[PDB]
């Protein structure tokens, strides 16, 4: 109860937590740095010039 | 991140000890009173005792009662005086514990920002590499 | 001071390689909760004891 | 008598641990789960970031 | 994992529920202290699914 | 809180 | 039933429940892996209109 | 890290705000001496987040 030295619950949280923060930071983190480039929010207006193209296209083509 | 790990491993360990250097100062605490408590119940049994020899008629009987409760007394007042020393050893104790306790917590904080620095500083090692 | 500084760095040569060979997770867990299921059981025998 | 009360409420002590004990031990088995998938979820993007 | 721990907190509700049949049963004979003691695990299991 | 919801629940 | 963590009831449970838990995991997530391409959507669109 | 402290910084606001709701419950209940201990709780965890 008052957490001597390796009492099982406690102990066992702490190692959990180490790997636990460390991966999931590390993963959003470096997931961001690989979404940092500006091209990919270009892709994001090519995305929108591309639905609306599309849209463009696909509403006369339906209309007969 | 090695120095500081191995501190932190080390300092409870020996939180864990001065607790129970605490507890038997509160134990001991405990069996004082409990003692002078035990020569208080003995005096007021002399006393009981000493009134009963008056009735009794044995003279001699009451007037060793009466040195009895004396002794008895002066062992109490004894037991007090320890008592009062080891009270104050006891909250010194007590204060050093909150205050270790509030001081590990400021040593995990300072190691997160030792770490932030180390990192800086190998960023500055690769531009000198560049 | 010399003692103290082969302290330094023999046990943490020791204990990094320790700390990294040891520390997957998904031992950690189980053995964590077999070993206080084992645990409550190891009390309620001390307690029933008492108890009676 | 003395000692059957002492011990009496010593033995409620106990008894009343126990049960916080159970709830303890109870959120121990809970968060695994959690755990396990925060892990693998990581472990995923962890490899397809590298590439 | 989502689908297995959306069961799961499904599952919770699903005893939430199936507790207030504790509850309202121990309602029906009187026994305030054992609905207590069901409202206290409709509250646990309240308390687990939000960090769920 | 439990006994305000019982309270209400026992009620009808 | 409290006794033991080797006990048959209690270890069959945990046993079955790994077992069970994994396999319809892997089944689920490999078919919506396959509904999920484009060209399979595509023939199905093909069938219907070839059945009308 | 960053992160880190702002999750430990957030949780200290988040304990805060709980002490602040149990000090009020303090006060309702008539137990002077645990409200202000959550007082001087939440001074602690306001010098901690001053530091984060």
């Amino acid at each position: 109860v008052r957490g001597m030295n390796t009492s099982s619950a406690m102990s066992a949280f702490e190692r959990m937590e180490e790997k636990v923060l460390m991966q999931e930071s590390r993963a959003q983190a470096l997931g961001e740095l690989a979404g940092a480039d500006l091209e990919t929010q270009f892709a994001q207006l090519e995305g929108g010039s591309d639905v609306d193209d599309e849209l463009a296209a696909l509403k006369a083509q339906m209309l007969p | 991140e090695k120095m500081l790990e191995q501190a932190i491993l080390e300092m409870q360990e020996d939180l864990v000890q001065l607790r129970q250097g605490v507890a038997q100062a509160i134990a001991a605490q405990k069996r004082s009173e409990k003692q002078y408590n035990d020569a208080q119940n003995e005096i007021n049994k002399w006393q009981r005792n000493a009134q009963l020899a008056l009735q009794k008629g044995d003279e001699n009987l009451a007037r060793q009662a009466l040195e009895r409760k004396k002794t008895y007394t002066d062992t109490s007042a004894a037991l007090k005086a320890s008592l009062d020393t080891q009270s104050t050893q006891v909250e010194t104790l007590k204060r050093n514990l909150i205050q270790l306790e509030s001081k590990i917590s400021e040593a995990k904080t300072k190691k997160e920002m030792l770490k932030a620095r180390i990192t800086t500083a190998k960023a500055q090692e690769q531009l000198q590499g560049m | 001071m010399g003692l103290f500084d082969r302290i330094k760095r023999v046990v943490s040569s020791n204990l990094n390689d320790l700390v990294n060979k040891a520390e997957d997770p998904e031992k950690m867990l189980e053995q964590a909760i077999l070993e206080m299921q084992e645990d409550l059981v190891q009390l309620r025998q001390g307690v029933a004891q008492a108890i009676a």
